[PDB]
């Protein structure tokens, strides 16, 4: 029927967090702007995914509990959350924020950028099938928590303290989906397929930096310290 | 080793 008191007050937490991000004025004036190259297009992609790591850990920092954690296994969640956390918030950004006709050179810039197809392909795939879904605010925020605070990472030293965080996340938007869609019952299930859809980009993405080289305008080095 | 993340993570 509705949220107990410390579940809307985990929610808002979680919500205030999420709505900081803001895709800078420079970003959005260069997807008009620049020249419609394979290496304009990629500088600007490469600045995006940049961009992107700035507004996860400030958007981590504020995850209630995120802060109790071990220093060392802070910088393991991060690490390992990265990839999913960025195609999760592109895939909101592809179909809610962003302009049709930005969004339209946004996808021209990425499909003309140097990024094979066999990237290109599952990115799309899995935007539309977020799309189909239609999900909330709410749900794209808790499901970015849920994402972040997964206890499985490698090189996490204390799992539970991690799974005491995740599982009231996984509460919330359950209870979410019983009070939203109470004629949808398999809202949840749809919710947690994309969960398992976004671990696939893990593999996806490690492949997709060891095909750039050095002597290529695709080489990234701060980007690639962070992705391993 | 994770530079960049300790620093941003142990900022403002
Ligand atoms: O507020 C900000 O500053 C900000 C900026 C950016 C994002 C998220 N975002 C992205 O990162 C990319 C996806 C990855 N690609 S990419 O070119 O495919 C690539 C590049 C380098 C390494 C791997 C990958 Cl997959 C770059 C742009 C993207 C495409 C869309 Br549409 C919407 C969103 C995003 C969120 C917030």
């Amino acid at each position: 029927m509705e949220l107990t008191p410390d579940q809307q007050t985990l929610l808002h937490f979680i919500m205030d967090s999420y709505n900081k991000q803001r895709m800078p004025q420079e970003i959005t004036n260069k997807i008009l702007k620049e020249a419609f190259s394979a290496e304009e297009n990629f500088l600007i992609l490469t600045e995006m995914a940049t961009n992107h790591v700035q507004v996860l850990v400030e958007f981590t920092k504020k995850l209630p509990g995120f802060q109790t954690l071990d220093h060392e296994d802070q910088i393991a969640l991060l690490k390992g959350s990265a990839v999913e956390a960025m195609f999760l918030r592109s895939a909101e950004i592809f179909n809610k924020k962003l302009p049709s006709g930005h969004s339209d050179l946004l996808e021209a810039r990425i499909r003309n950028s140097g990024i094979s197809d066999e990237y290109i392909t599952p990115m799309f795939s899995f935007y539309k099938s977020i799309g189909e879904l239609k999900m909330t605010q709410e749900e794209y925020a808790l499901l970015t928590a849920i994402v972040i605070l997964s206890p499985d990472r490698q090189y996490i030293k204390d799992r539970e303290a991690v799974e005491k965080l995740q599982e009231p996340l996984l509460d919330v938007l359950q209870k979410l989906c019983k009070i939203h869609q109470p004629e949808n019952p398999q809202h949840f299930a749809c919710l947690l397929g994309r969960l398992t859809e976004l671990r696939t980009f893990n593999h996806h993405h490690a492949e997709m930096l060891m095909s750039w080289r050095v002597n290529d305008h695709k080489f990234t080095p701060l980007l690639c310290e962070i992705w391993d | 080793d994770h530079q960049l993340l300790r620093y941003l993570l142990d900022k403002d």
